[PDB]
């Protein structure tokens, strides 16, 4: 939850789009 | 160990007096400002048994008295009085306060006001009837001619008031507005009755008098004397470190 | 911190350059009152009191900055130009001509070039309608505008002028409190209420000048040497903020 | 986990770099006018909270969300642009500039002020190691 | 704060109105009985400094 | 105990937290004060571990007395 | 007490 | 399999 934690899973790929899909 | 806290003291009120200085700045455009004055007190302290350690404390002594530079404004309410003179307006609080802007705005009501706060005439808050033209004459009598009606049906309403007061009797309000200090107070009474000598100019605004060559000279004294408190600060933080990491 | 000082010294200074572009960019306005900026600086800190009383009065009292508290426009009589076109008229006077907007509120705008709609009817530039509504028949060989605000048409084949209707002004009691709509209108606030209807020469109407268009009331000079002014002080805060930033760069870096 | 010190300095640190980033995005969307779905940019601003773990004692700086703010969308007359509304006006970001680079600096020397505590208490630190032995 | 350019405005403001008035007389040869009109410019209140 | 200061205004009266006129509270910390309070204690810190070791020592010492 | 020390493990369990 | 550090993997870019 916080930012700094420890989790089992990972973080979702990071995409940033230029248009709308 | 202590002669850090000297030089904190003065880097911390060479912050403050810096702030005093920018706030003074940012006000170059504000109508009819008095600017804050800045000094630097010295506290000695007092005890045994060599008296070395002296503290410095930010003052602002006052404000300046300087009038600023008039701009000309064809509007017949915007007016600047004479030097060492004040316009009355009744305070937030219901008191009395004084001031330069001579900015006199109308409302629909047809009250004058000055930043929101009515001006003050002989008998209280002036009132000039409803959507009137206004123009204000040379001694603080006030003229008003109802719009298309014989310009010869134009009389006076009522006149300013119009008081004089140097710096020594004049500390500025936490609200803007000036006010009587105690101990002028004391000797001119809690209200100041109006001066007739005083010339009043209609037509023409007052603006702010900071003086930028003060302000730069200051900004850079600051500057500078910040610095030499920084490395009084770390001379005296070196030697600490050795004296006890080694003596113990 | 100081920071904040200048900064919103800086944002003050902005704003009045905003101010006098608008002012600037609108030179060839018919109509336009000119833009003021006043600003008020905020709450004085007081840090401690003077003590009891020679000496220097002690007492450290800080400042917080600068706000602009209301721009204000100078309802002065603007200059008359003549454009032969007979549906333009200039008003001598403080009176606004009032208009209905599409969505059915009135506003109120002083920019008198007119025009006539597909079906009579006097509008704005805009196409909006200017109300007490004028119906004009399409013999119209000629239409004056009088002094009073009657509006006469010339009929073929006639000896006399046929009376429409007259441009009632709506006169406000503080003129400076209406509110910018935008595109050449002002609409009634709270500082500006109880719009007053009246024939032109009634109640401090102004009257009507046809064929001419009154011009923007924007000095030129004025707003060249606020510029300057503006310039300076804006380098002036910049120079603050320089110098607090240097100082409490010294102190990180001890 | 972290030494107390530690972690209030190090959350210092990370909420200084958020504002760093968020003044740096808005400085580089200053002339945007469309997003990825056809909306105008809007200037974010980071909310500082102290993270008081203990009732009223101490604590760090946490940063809840990050916020767009709420002020007049600049308006400029382009009737040609797509996302002309009706009166045609297109909404640029609100975003100003001498309050962002404001923000850079005062981020700047707060980060830098969080380091050299750190730098500092850090020596402590190791010394006190050297008391058991 | 500056200050002469405060001063310099109300001189360009006189000589912009003494034009007007000039331009008005000029533009009025024509008309029957007109009088020609003079504006006079007189100048503002003058700061006084201490002098110990 | 909270520090006898003036609450810092700002005047951003377009942030969600603002007061009836617009003046931000902020907090009166005074960085510099903070900065030497920081260094004083570090020092005094260090002071204190350099009076617990070579009280130690003695302490050792006095047990080898005769010995 | 209330105020936990610097060289304390973070409060925040 | 990671790519291009810095300036190329940090510029918007369509996917293809």
């Amino acid at each position: 939850g916080v930012p700094g934690a420890l989790s089992n899973q990972p973080a979702p790929p990071n995409e940033a789009p230029i248009a709308t899909p | 160990d202590h002669a850090i806290y000297t030089a904190m003291g003065a880097a911390s009120q060479t912050l403050n007096q810096q702030a005093v200085t920018a706030s003074n700045l940012a006000n170059a455009s504000t109508p009819g400002f008095r600017a804050q004055l800045n000094a630097l007190r010295a506290v000695p302290v007092d005890g045994l048994s060599l008296a070395t350690r002296t503290l410095v404390t930010a003052s602002t002594p006052g404000a300046d008295m300087t009038p600023g530079q008039l701009d000309y404004t064809s509007r017949p309410l915007d007016v600047a009085l004479q030097q060492d003179g004040w316009l009355v307006v009744q305070a937030a609080d219901g008191a009395e306060g004084y001031t330069r802007n001579g900015n006199i705005q109308v409302g629909p009501t047809g009250q004058l006001t000055i930043q929101g706060h009515p001006v003050i005439g002989e008998g209280g808050p002036i009132t000039v009837p409803e959507g009137s033209e206004i123009t204000i004459a040379a001694d603080g009598t006030i003229s008003a001619l109802n719009p298309g009606d014989p310009p010869n049906t134009v009389a006076p309403v009522g006149r300013l008031k119009l008081v004089k007061a140097e710096g020594n009797e004049v500390q500025r309000s936490d609200d803007g507005l000036f006010r009587l200090t105690a101990e002028a107070q004391a000797e001119r009474g809690a209200v100041l009755a109006a001066d007739p000598s005083i010339r009043i100019m209609s037509g023409v605004l007052e603006g702010s008098n900071v003086k930028p060559v003060e302000a730069m000279t200051d900004m850079i004294a600051n500057a500078r004397r910040f610095e030499m408190q920084m490395k009084v600060i770390t001379s005296v933080d070196e030697n600490e470190g050795r004296a006890n990491q080694l003596l113990s | 911190s100081s920071l904040w000082i200048a900064k919103t010294g800086l944002d003050a200074q902005q704003t009045n350059m905003d101010v006098i572009a608008n002012n600037l960019a609108n030179v060839s306005t018919n109509g336009f009152k000119r833009q003021r900026a006043v600003f008020e600086d905020l709450l004085y800190q007081t840090i401690r009191q003077p003590g009891a009383q020679t000496t220097l009065p002690s007492g450290l009292q800080i400042g917080t900055g600068v706000r602009p508290v209301a721009t204000e426009r100078l309802h002065s009589q603007g200059n008359l130009s003549q454009t032969n076109n007979s549906k333009d008229v200039a008003i001598k006077g403080q009176g606004f001509f009032q208009v209905m907007l599409p969505d059915g509120t009135s506003a109120y705008t002083r920019d008198g070039s007119f025009q006539v709609d597909q079906n009579g009817q006097l509008v704005t530039a805009g196409g909006f309608q200017v109300q007490p509504a004028i119906t004009i028949p399409a013999n119209a060989l000629s239409i004056t505008i009088g002094r009073d605000g009657v509006v006469s048409v010339t009929q073929q084949g006639q000896a006399a002028p046929v009376q429409v209707g007259q441009l009632n002004l709506t006169t406000f009691m503080n003129d400076t409190g209406l509110e910018s709509i935008g595109e050449n209108l002002y609409i009634e606030t709270q500082s500006s209420g109880a719009p007053n209807e009246s024939t032109p020469g009634l109640n401090g109407a102004g009257l009507l000048y046809q064929g001419y268009v009154e011009t923007s009331n924007v000095n030129v000079a004025e707003e060249l040497v606020n510029m300057i002014q503006v310039q300076r002080a804006y380098e002036i805060n910049s120079k603050a903020v320089s110098t607090t930033d240097q100082m409490l760069q010294k102190l990180t870096q001890l | 986990a972290l030494l107390n010190i530690f972690d209030i300095a190090g959350s210092a640190l990370a909420a200084q770099s958020k504002r760093l980033n968020v003044a740096a995005s808005n400085l580089a969307n200053a002339d945007s006018v469309t997003g990825p779905d056809g909306q105008p940019y809007r200037a974010k601003q980071v909310v500082f909270q102290v993270d008081a773990a203990p009732g009223q004692a101490t604590g760090g700086v946490k940063v809840a969300s990050v916020i767009e703010s709420q002020a007049p969308e600049k308006l400029v007359y382009e009737p040609g642009n797509p996302l002309a509304d009706a009166n045609g006006y297109v909404k640029m970001p609100n975003v100003d500039v001498v309050g962002e680079m404001v923000n850079t600096m005062s981020a700047s020397r707060s980060y830098q002020a969080n380091i050299e505590v750190l730098n500092t208490v850090k020596s402590m630190m190791l010394k006190t190691l050297t008391l058991g032995q | 704060m500056i200050s002469s350019l405060w001063i310099a405005k109300t001189g360009l403001d006189a000589q912009q109105t003494n034009m007007d008035v000039i331009a008005n007389n000029l533009a009025n040869v024509s008309t029957n009985g007109f009088k020609r009109q003079r504006a006079v410019f007189e100048d503002l209140l003058y700061q006084t400094i201490r002098q110990p």
